[PDB]
């Protein structure tokens, strides 16, 4: 019972990990998008007026 | 007040009344039989009371394996 029951936490450990990754994973994937659009924002203070 | 006493204490401890168990270890460590014990934990499924001796005992290689073995124990 005692290792049926450590199983069990085992399985939640893993899910709680997944959960975390996930999580994770999203945070930096914004944090790319929101430097992409940093960089797509300084490109478009790039256009200037000058001579030809 | 031989380390023969204490092993067996700690032997027919595991079988009985495992929750008393770590508290005699915490207090006679230095007298009971390494290998016995550790069995003895191993046969009780005592995997907190493993990682402790091997912490006292300096056993690191066999505490991490332990730890591993069991990560949520």
């Amino acid at each position: 019972e005692l290792d049926a029951a450590s199983k069990v936490m085992e399985q939640e450990w893993r899910e709680k990990a997944k959960k975390d990754l996930e999580e994770w994973n999203q945070r930096q994937s914004e944090q790319v998008e929101k430097n992409k659009i940093n960089n797509r924002i300084a490109d478009k203070a790039f256009y200037q007026q000058p001579d030809a | 007040a031989h380390m023969g006493m204490f092993t067996e204490l700690a032997i027919l401890y595991s079988k009985f009344k495992p929750q008393k168990m770590r508290e005699h270890l915490e207090l006679f460590w230095s007298r009971v039989n390494i290998p016995k014990v550790l069995r003895a934990a191993e046969q009780a499924h005592l995997w907190a009371e493993l990682v402790f001796l091997y912490d006292k005992y300096e056993e690191y290689d066999n505490a991490i394996i332990t730890m591993m073995n069991h990560p949520t124990d």
